[PDB]
Order: structure tokens, then C-alpha cells, then sequence
């Protein structure tokens, strides 16, 4: 995350770390969305180009942490994965269309203090929320800079404002899609701010005014640098691809 | 043995010709193609007999008898359209005119070197050099074409003339974009600095590094052609401070493996000069100091499997010319597309701003085509 | 207030009482920075 600030113990339990087990080292963001459903970024784990295919093998998840690389027992809860469902549709070609995949958790997670489920939002939350104007937050253990201590020392977050969609497409060459989002602050607002190298998979939360709960309505998807002025945070549509994530669910549960 | 241990013999033969060269000529460019010299050893060796075989069977440590077939395949292999990258590369002797060739010279040599053998009027200088650098010229598609001059081959006093001419400049896998060609600092040996052209592209490359016997550092990158095949290999001392003359002496094809061994992938920024290399070499002296001075020797050279008579043929020159271009074509924007966004924060510089050299390998059979210096692009 | 939704047997348990924090909804305590978030809906920019 950069120009974020510290997160305060449990305020986002449901933000789970994508660890890599050898080497051991932090590859992605990611949410948990009930007790043995963890939600990411397709590319965090799938990317040709460079030669990346992870499997439930290669990977584990590390969830109710708060330090960066402090071994946090009794509070957080490391978990293998039973099974890795990324979308068909993920277009890791040209603009990472679908950037999203599940993952399931070989034993159900106990929930606690330091680790619950976050919402997803249904066609009328989505409608409500997901609006050019309203803010969101976003966590992550990601870089502080694109360009320069470097990584930070606990789980960070920031509030971005949800752009819009013309706004966000005349901003870069690349082919935006409806199934993508874009957040961050115009050049001309002073405050600042985006996610990173290593916050990709991070969930974008909002907090619903009528009942109290959080949703997320976006994954850390990609961006041309990092709070770069003139450009924006680009995040995957949650909702219009909750069929998919109903589907997989039932089917592969 | 193994097509791969017998062209390890091949390439090393040649790169100890290339350090040879080299300390002689620590400033200077050059290209050589060590491959290309096992080629000619071969052309030789297959006309030749007595004590003049014999030098050059001990020098290359295999026979071409017995092996010509393993030497067709992979010069077959090197050459072949299967490379999707075409490597030119010309192969002829040239007889004195007066001189009736053998047949089976003529064929064999045309079967494994790819190497027309003819005859040419050397009695009149200016008619054999246009004679000669005119199929250079149709051999290499008009790459290369200046081998010999009219006051080199002069006169009957000359007998038997050896050329091999590569040339080469494939695709990138990883195409660079000229709006990314600008010009940036070298430093050349005598220590000056200048402003030069340079290739630049943010990708994934298989680095790494090691230090010399003499615990000296260095780095090397690994780029490679859309064909798949061929690749090249850029290798220059780590510390400012480190001559090229201090890592050359110490490489072979066995730390041309290491290389290979210890690269892993990383994003980068590689940014290396654009440029085009050629080179010729007069092979003569450094080949007398591994031990063949017999053909060289108007009498002492023999060279009876060339001649249907006993008429005294002998070396009177033997060259190579190597040309190589470096620019940014290639592949293009596939996995160029999102590749370019994940690079989500800088990445380390792989800068090619002081004297290097290079390699270009055919992978499958290990043989290193060219082997070069740049010392001021 | 929540629904549905999903299918507990087979996407586990949790969904019922997502979105709301142990140590802050659950305790009728705000975050640091959650009023921006509220205030966003209704500031005019
Ligand atoms: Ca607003
Ligand atoms: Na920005």
C-alpha cells in the first residue's frame, strides 16, 4: 500500500496472506469469504508469460495476522489448500479480464478475534454501494513505493474513491472491460494513495450504512506504477462474477 | 561419443583461438566464430595427410573419418529452417588453377562442411579476389563481401586459399521497442566515455554470476531468439574497476554450462548496446602456436588427398569473417501485453555499459557460433 | 440483517454472521478511519 496507514488488531480479519512455501516468502492479498473459502487474484497464482503456475502444493495461506513476517501463534492460523479453482474465462493475455480465482481450504478455519468472513454483496448491495463518489478501503502487505525501508512493518490499509468508468478507461491504453473497476484520487485533490506490488489478490471492502456489515466489492487487480498522478487502481468486479464463485461453491465444494 | 562431448572439442578449439587473438588485442572488436573454426580444421584435415594430419587429428582431437557423420548433423542442425532464425554460413577452398582437384575432396567436403571446393586463376590477382569475394557476397546474400584484397593473393606463390564466413541476426523472443532506443554512457577501455545508442526493455531474463579462478567477479544474462534454439549470452565484470582481459583467459564451454546451471529467472531492466559487429581474422598464427605449422610451409605441407598428382599444395591463406547486428526486432506483444503492467514497482538494472563480451549458442548442440568483444560499439 | 445465502453444507459456516468485526461492530467500536468511508456516501465530491 502506498500513503496508507497502520491497520488496528482485527479490523480486517478476513484478510488472509498467500504464502509461498519454498522459498518462504509473501506472494499475494487475498479474503476469506466463509469457513473453508479463501477469494484472490487469478495472476497471483497463474501467469504463462513469466511462467507461473502454483498449485495447492506450492502454496499456503496464512490467516488472522496482523505482522508482515512475525510468527504470530495463538492469533493467526496457517491453512493447506484442498483445491484451486481459477476462472476459464481469466484472460491473462492482454488486460487480465476475470483476474480471480478461489481456493479451498483442506480444514475449515475456526473463526475468532483476528479471523471472520466478510460479506459479498447481492445485486442490490452492488447496485447501492459500487458507485464513482463513495470511498473504499483497501489492506494490504504490499510495497510502500513503487519506486525506492520499502515494505512495511504490519498490515496496512487506505480509503480510495471509486472513479468513473470514462474517467478511469481515458486513463490508460490498456482495453478496460465491465468486469473491472478503477479507484483513486484525481491529481487534483491532494490526497493521494493506491495499492502495490504485493497487495494484488487484497480485497476492496465497503461498509454498508443500512446493516452495519462489510462487503467487497473489488480484488487488487493491477495498475501502470503505484500512486501514479493521472493514473488509478484497477479492481476486479466481484458481484458480476458471483455466478462463477456460486458455481465453483456448489460444484467443486 | 556424445555429438554434444565432440562439438564440445569443436567450440573449445575455436574459443582458444579467441583468446589468443584477444591478448593481442585487448582494445580492440572482435567476432569470431569458434564453431566456424572447427568447420575449417575439418575442411582441412579431410584433404590432408602425413605429418600434416596428424597435427591437426592432435589439435582437434577427433578424426574427420568415422565422425563426418555426427559433423553433418550438426552442422545440418545449426543451419536448419527449423531455427525459425537463419544463420548464414559460406564454406570454400580455393585451388590453384593448374591443379586437377580429387573427387571425392570435392564431394565429401560439399556433404559435411556445406564447402565448395574450385579452382580460380591466381596468376591474375585482380580476376581470382572479385572471383572469390563474389561468392562471399552470393553465399551470405550480400552480408558479407571483402575477404581478400589484389595485393594479398599474388602470383603462383599461392596455392591454397581457406574461407569461412558467418553472419547471423535473429528475432528476439522479447522484441525491443525503438521508442525505448536512447543513447547512454559506455566507458571504453582506455577509459573514456561515450554517448552511444542502446537497446532497453523491462522483462524476464535468466541471470546470475560467479567469480573467476582468481576470485574475480562477474555477471551474465541470458537472451533468446523467437526460434527457441539459439541464444544470446552477454557476460562483463561486476566491479568498475575489473578488466575484461582479467575473465576471458577463464571461460570454456564447461563454464558456459555452469552459466546455465546457475541462471535463474528475474525481472529486469537490460540495457545493452545496439549494435553491428564484423570482424575478420587471419587464423594463420594463432593455429601455428597449437602445434600446426606444417601446412603453412610451401614444402613441408602435405596435402596429398586434395591432388590427383603429387604437386606441392600448401596454406597460403586461411580466413574468417564473422558478421553479427544487434537491434531491436523481434517478437512482439503477447505476453508483452499484461507483462508490462505486474511490473509493479522498478526493477534491477542489468546495464551493459563497459566493455563485455558475448556468445551466440545453438543449444540443442552446444555449439557456440560466435564468441566476440566489444570494447567500443 | 443478512441473506441469503449460499449453501452452508457446502460453502461452510460464516456467511449468516459475515461483515461485522469481533472487535469493533461486535462491540459496538468504530476504527480509526471507517467514518470516511460513511461520510463518502453523503459529502458532495
Ligand atoms: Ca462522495
Ligand atoms: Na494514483
Amino acid at each position: 500500500i502506498v500513503e496508507g496507514s497502520d491497520a488496528e488488531i482485527g479490523m480486517s480479519p478476513w484478510q488472509v496472506m498467500l504464502f509461498r512455501k519454498s522459498p518462504q516468502e509473501l506472494l499475494c492479498g487475498a479474503s476469506l469469504i466463509s469457513d473453508r473459502w479463501v477469494l484472490t487474484a487469478a495472476h497471483c497464482l497463474l501467469y504463462p508469460p513469466w511462467d507461473k503456475n502454483f498449485t495447492e502444493n506450492d502454496l499456503l495461506v496464512r490467516i488472522g495476522k496482523h505482522s508482515r513476517t512475525r510468527y504470530e501463534r495463538n492469533i493467526e492460523k496457517i491453512s493447506m489448500l484442498e483445491k484451486i479453482y481459477i476462472h476459464p474465462r481469466y484472460n491473462w493475455r492482454e488486460n487480465l479480464d476475470r483476474d480471480i480465482a478461489l481456493m479451498k481450504l483442506k480444514k475449515p478455519v475456526a473463526f475468532s478475534d483476528y479471523i471472520h468472513p466478510v460479506c459479498l454483496p447481492d445485486r442490490e448491495t452492488a447496485a447501492s454501494l459500487l458507485q464513482a463518489g463513495y470511498k473504499g478501503r483497501v489492506t494490504g502487505w504490499g510495497n510502500l513505493k513503487e519506486t525506492w525501508k520499502g515494505q512495511p512493518s504490519v498490515l496496512q490499509v487506505v480509503n480510495l474513491p471509486i472513479v468513473e468508468r470514462p474517467v478511469c478507461k481515458d486513463s490508460t491504453r490498456i482495453r478496460i472491460t465491465d468486469n473491472m473497476f478503477c479507484a483513486g484520487y484525481k491529481p487534483d485533490e491532494g490526497k493521494r494513495g493506491d495499492a502495490c506490488e504485493g497487495d494484488a489478490g487484497g480485497p476492496f471492502v465497503m461498509k454498508s450504512p443500512f446493516n452495519n456489515r462489510w462487503y467487497q466489492m473489488g480484488i487488487v487487480s493491477w495498475g501502470e506504477g503505484c500512486d501514479r498522478d493521472g493514473k488509478y487502481g484497477f479492481y476486479t468486479h466481484v458481484f458480476r462474477l458471483k455466478k462463477w464463485i456460486q458455481k465453483v461453491i456448489d460444484q467443486f465444494g | 561419443f556424445n555429438p554434444l562431448s565432440l562439438e564440445e572439442l569443436g567450440s573449445n578449439t575455436g574459443i582458444q583461438v579467441f583468446n589468443q587473438i584477444v591478448k593481442s588485442r585487448p582494445h580492440d572488436n572482435i567476432v569470431i566464430s569458434p564453431h566456424g573454426i572447427a568447420s575449417v580444421l575439418g575442411m582441412l584435415q579431410l584433404g590432408a595427410d602425413g605429418r600434416t594430419k596428424k597435427q591437426l587429428a592432435m589439435v582437434m582431437r577427433y578424426g574427420v573419418n568415422g565422425v563426418g557423420k555426427i559433423l553433418k548433423k550438426i552442422n545440418k542442425a545449426i543451419v536448419s529452417k527449423k531455427n525459425k532464425d537463419i544463420v548464414t554460413v559460406a564454406n570454400a577452398v580455393f585451388v590453384k588453377n593448374a591443379s586437377e582437384i580429387e573427387v571425392p575432396f570435392v564431394t565429401r567436403n560439399k556433404d559435411v562442411f556445406q564447402c565448395e571446393v574450385r579452382n580460380v586463376n591466381f596468376e591474375d590477382p585482380a580476376s581470382a579476389c572479385d572471383s572469390i569475394n563474389a561468392w562471399v557476397k552470393n553465399e551470405t546474400r550480400d552480408m558479407i563481401d571483402n575477404l581478400l584484397s589484389p595485393d594479398l593473393i599474388d602470383g603462383v606463390l599461392t596455392r591454397l586459399v581457406l574461407v569461412n564466413a558467418v553472419y547471423f541476426k535473429g528475432l528476439w523472443k522479447s522484441r525491443f521497442q525503438p521508442e525505448n532506443t536512447k543513447k547512454r554512457t559506455f566507458v571504453a577501455a582506455d577509459g573514456k566515455s561515450y554517448q552511444v545508442p542502446m537497446l532497453a526493455q523491462l522483462s524476464v531474463f535468466r541471470c546470475g554470476s560467479t567469480s573467476a579462478p582468481n576470485d574475480l567477479w562477474y555477471n551474465f544474462i541470458e537472451l533468446p531468439y523467437h526460434g527457441e534454439s539459439i541464444s544470446m549470452l552477454i557476460a562483463l565484470p561486476t566491479e568498475s574497476s575489473t578488466p575484461l582481459s582479467a575473465i576471458i583467459p577463464h571461460i570454456s564451454t564447461k563454464t558456459i554450462d555452469s552459466w546455465m546451471s546457475i541462471m535463474v529467472p528475474k525481472r529486469v531492466q537490460v540495457i545493452l548496446p545496439k549494435f553491428t559487429a564484423v570482424a575478420q581474422t587471419d587464423l594463420k598464427e594463432p593455429l601455428k602456436v597449437l602445434g600446426i605449422t606444417d601446412m603453412f610451409d610451401s614444402s613441408k605441407a602435405n596435402f596429398a588427398k586434395i591432388t590427383t598428382g603429387s604437386e606441392n599444395l600448401h596454406v597460403s591463406h586461411i580466413l574468417q569473417k564473422a558478421k553479427i547486428e544487434v537491434s531491436e526486432d523481434g517478437t512482439k506483444a503477447s505476453a508483452a501485453t499484461t507483462a508490462i503492467l505486474i511490473a509493479r514497482s522498478s526493477p534491477p538494472w542489468f546495464i551493459v555499459d563497459r566493455p563485455f563480451l558475448f556468445f551466440i549458442r545453438h543449444n540443442p548442440t552446444g555449439a557456440v557460433l560466435f564468441m566476440g568483444q566489444i570494447n567500443k560499439p | 440483517e443478512y441473506q441469503t445465502f449460499f449453501n452452508p453444507r457446502t460453502f461452510g459456516s460464516g456467511e449468516a454472521d459475515c461483515g461485522l468485526r469481533p472487535l469493533f461492530e461486535k462491540k459496538s467500536l468504530e476504527d480509526k478511519t471507517e467514518r470516511e468511508l460513511l461520510e463518502s456516501y453523503i459529502d458532495g465530491r
